[PDB]
């Protein structure tokens, strides 16, 4: 179907939310004693949070650049 | 782009501004003419002794051509910028 | 800005006309053309046609020489006009040009030169009108496409040929012995591309009468029906089909 | 392909060439050029320049765009998606489509100057252009229909401007600044002729025809 | 829901995104043109732009858009307050008061082109169509609206401008310069109307009606 | 200034008049065409239109044949118009055009070809009038297209072609032996690409009869029976049919 | 013949491309138990990819640096 950009950030920050929600979860039920979940799981699933949410930092801020410099051009 | 389009275009515009200004620059003309004429045969003068008249005949005009002119003009910019698109090539 | 390419056109309608008029058994010729409007910042464009209307001598009609002539005119008279898109029209309809069953045709005149050089060569033998052939002509319209890429196999030593070549060998004397060998070849290739061509003979099928003088020789049969093999390029991987029989006409 | 490393390396950088060499290469310079123009016509700004129309052209824009961006999104994002496609084919895969629309705008002989300047050997078809032969060619070709557009804008609002200084001339107004009483009657002449609404779509119709 | 990562992220960048857009997406448009075309007539700027018109204009909006801002406010910030809304529903809660608001001044056929140009479907209701047409429909008609606020605002001072000029060519003023005679005439015309007063008062009453 | 376009409309359709008056079979002739519209927001612009009224000669009535060349002529004169929109109106309706059934006439002229030729041969043998052919053909109207891809094999050695080899061999003396070979290839690969020909002939169903001099005698016949087999073409891997039979006639 | 920058920031971003697969699939192929491979190898040819992996970040950052400048002046 069509692309609707505001729908694919929507997509891509829900992405980012509940992937931090499921280590968040991890860490939760680690820290409260739970059997499975593994001290080496909630490291990288931690770490792999951290990771996509940096993307996310740096996708904003070259969108906000973009933005900044298309709207000071002189018309 | 061609000369000969532009050309076209351009005296296409000089004819819809030359009938957008035919009633005033005609009326004007008619009552400076008039009161020329009687300027002499009591040549008395101070300049003109005709610029009222020129502006109550360019009101008359206004008032009585008026709505044409203005759809004339009307029509003639909005197919202007309807076939816009058409004429770049 | 517009009305003047009208009027470049009609005149150069009217000029055609006054060519094609002077071609012989032509006495008027109404011409049409069609161009797109050359767009130069859209990049498909359309091609141009051309419609003629032509008048005749009249009982004289233009063979495909004279249609050639005609259409090759006027196609390269207007600027970037392939012959294909004229149309000419006799003074009574008859389209001169053809432009999904030419082949039919196309058959039929293979098969037509075929049989008249049977009739050609067997006619001074048994008279100008003692023998009848027909040609059945089997034609093949598909596009063929092809590509092959032969390579020489090099499996022999004696005649490979090797770029680099790396042999370590070793033996202890309980004996330990070890032989590695890495080898990279250059390989010997051939290539073809072959587009095969649309049209070509498939089958032959061709039978024949000979009159009678009663009922001629056995060994002048043979020579005539070796006559006609002869004339109708015969192969027999072709399957191609010959039959000859000797009766009195009628 | 590339690794997580080089991918989302070329990604970053590529959103940093985006606001230049992205909208600029694609639509938003006819448009703008045209807004800026017609400005210039009807005196003054009488709209804010860095907001309201640089806002109003990266909306047409998109619109624009959006068949061509459906089409990079259906041959580029949707089978990158983790199959078959990653950033080597999938290069050319969106380009396909943005070259044959900016093709399908470019002028027939800007192509041949910045051909022909680069030494570039005899090209056979349209997609035998380069996209280093494609950029400038298409940028000129987009200057030229600014341009274009821009004086067919500025012919009515100059008819007016001489009707008006012809009447007060023949009326005899020596000394009037025809230009203040014109003004009003500019925004008439692109008011009811309903100018913002025609003026929009007609470039979104030329973009493309 | 969100984590206080993206929350705070989404919340950084709609701050960014204020200024322009949110401005030109609401008000403030009408009403600084309306004051830049009113700056136009009465001759000079006499009237710093940089700061007293926009703060003015700033007021004005922040009048005008305070019942919006209310339903915004009940609607969201009171149940974005911890409980049931979080920055998901928050945004749509919120867009629908402002979307009520954004229609209610949109020309009925702006809309119509930027639909048409979306190939969009058909559409049902009110509520059926998005931000995607509707931000673009509401500066078009804004520009229209202002435009004709604009020609209310010229009338009468071009009036005082052809009557100061009558009056001196009846008079023999060979050449005098009637646009300095005309200027105090028209600061008095405006004065005594008491026109900024009922300027304002009359933008306001226009843009809700 | 619209009026420009239009008028040169209304000059056009007279031009075209004035051609289709000069053909014949025609008293009058009037032209509509149809450019469509500048569509919005769609670079799509869909085809013209004509429509062509005639009033043919009293009592005489169009082919086919002209039909086609009417509007071919059109469809060429016409900036861009394909033939299948030109749609021409005789004096009384009898829509000439048709805007499927061009299978049927292609068959029966494939029919009429094999029946004309068989006449031809055995008209000779048995007389003028003493033959009666009936042809009925299956034709093949969809669209093939094939693409094979042979390979050749190898998994001979000695017509293997190697790129590269490496092979490595070890062993210990209770013997500890090893062999390793990595082996890639270069294969030979051919590639046709055929696109089969439509209309193509795939089954003949020929039925002959003979009248008699009295019965023709069993040779007589049996000949007569491989004449008419050589001209169909016949082919067994077809399934190509043939009856003949001999009867009085009326 | 013609150089055709984008020809060689191609090639570059290639090679730190296959360069780091080879550090990987070693890794694959240590931690897998394959025999040959050693430890030294292995953390070797990861740094030699981090290297590389730098300096291509590196002459981004001057490349993005120049161009922001370039694009800064007017005209």
């Amino acid at each position: 179907s069509t692309v609707s950009f505001a729908g694919q950030l929507h997509a891509a920050l829900d992405r980012i939310s509940d992937r931090q929600a499921a280590a968040r979860v991890q860490a939760e039920k680690f820290t409260l004693g739970e059997p499975g979940i593994a001290l080496n799981d909630v490291m990288a699933d931690m770490q792999k949070a951290s990771v996509s949410m940096q993307m996310g930092i740096q996708v904003r801020n070259k969108l906000v650049a973009a933005y900044q410099e298309v709207m000071s051009m002189q018309v | 782009m061609t000369p000969e389009s532009v050309m076209m275009m351009g005296t296409e515009a000089m004819k819809v501004a030359l009938a957008l200004a035919a009633p005033l620059l005609l009326v004007a003309l008619i009552t400076g003419l008039i009161i020329s004429i009687l300027q002499a045969a009591t040549q008395i003068n101070e300049m003109t002794l005709s610029f009222i008249p020129k502006i109550v005949a360019v009101f008359i005009a206004i008032i009585v051509a008026g709505p044409w002119m203005l759809n004339l003009l009307l029509d003639y910019v909005r197919t202007l910028f309807s076939n816009l698109p058409y004429i770049i090539g | 800005q517009f009305s003047e390419q009208v009027n470049y056109q009609r005149a150069l309608e009217g000029e055609l006309a006054r060519t094609i008029e002077t071609l012989g058994p032509v006495k008027s010729a109404r011409v049409h053309l069609a161009m797109p409007k050359p767009s130069l910042f859209v990049r498909e464009q359309k091609s141009p046609s051309a419609s003629v209307t032509v008048t005749l001598e009249p009982g004289r009609a233009l063979d495909e020489g004279q249609i050639s002539a005609v259409v090759h005119l006027v196609s390269s008279a207007v600027a970037g006009l392939p012959p294909g898109n004229v149309t000419l029209v006799d003074q009574s309809g008859h389209l001169l040009t053809q432009s999904n069953d030419a082949q039919l045709k196309f058959a039929n005149d293979v098969e037509s030169r075929i049989q008249r050089r049977i009739e050609a060569i067997l006619s001074p033998i048994v008279g100008n009108g003692n023998v009848h052939a027909q040609v059945t002509a089997q034609l093949d319209f598909a596009n063929k496409e092809q590509t092959e890429e032969h390579y020489s196999p090099n499996g022999d030593a004696s005649k490979a040929t090797l770029r680099s070549r790396q042999l370590n060998i070793s033996e202890q004397v309980p004996r330990s012995t070890q032989r590695n060998e890495t080898s990279n070849y250059e390989v010997d290739r051939t290539i073809r591309h072959t587009k095969m061509n649309v049209g070509d003979i498939e089958r032959l099928s061709v039978a024949v009468v000979v009159n009678y003088k009663l009922p001629l020789t056995a060994d002048q049969m043979k020579q005539i029906e070796d006559l006609t093999r002869e004339a109708m390029g015969f192969s027999d991987k072709r399957g191609d089909t010959l039959n000859v029989v000797n009766s009195p006409f009628s | 392909s590339w690794s997580l490393s080089v991918q989302t390396l070329v990604f970053i950088t590529s959103l940093t060439f985006l606001p230049a060499i992205l909208l600029m290469m694609t639509s938003f310079t006819r448009i703008i050029i045209v807004f800026g123009l017609l400005r210039n016509a009807l005196g003054t700004p009488s709209a804010p320049p860095n907001q309201v129309l640089l806002g109003l052209a990266l909306f047409l824009t998109f619109f624009i765009m959006s068949p061509v961006i459906d089409k990079i999104y259906v041959d580029a994002y949707q089978p990158f998606s983790e199959q078959k496609i990653s950033m080597q084919e999938a290069l050319d895969k969106g380009a396909q489509p943005l070259r044959a629309f900016m093709l399908r705008q470019t002028r027939e002989a800007d192509l041949a100057l910045f051909a022909r300047l680069a030494n570039s050997g005899p090209l056979q078809g349209p997609e035998a252009v380069p996209m280093r032969i494609l950029l400038p060619a298409y940028v000129t070709s987009e200057l030229k229909t600014a341009f274009q557009i821009g004086f067919t804008i500025f012919i009515p609002f100059l008819i007016i401007d001489l009707v008006i200084a012809s009447v007060l001339m023949a009326l005899g107004m020596m000394m009037v600044p025809p230009a203040t009483i014109a003004l009003p009657f500019k925004l008439m002449l692109f008011v009811l002729v309903d100018g913002w609404q025609l003026l929009m779509g007609s470039l979104a119709q030329s973009f493309y025809s």
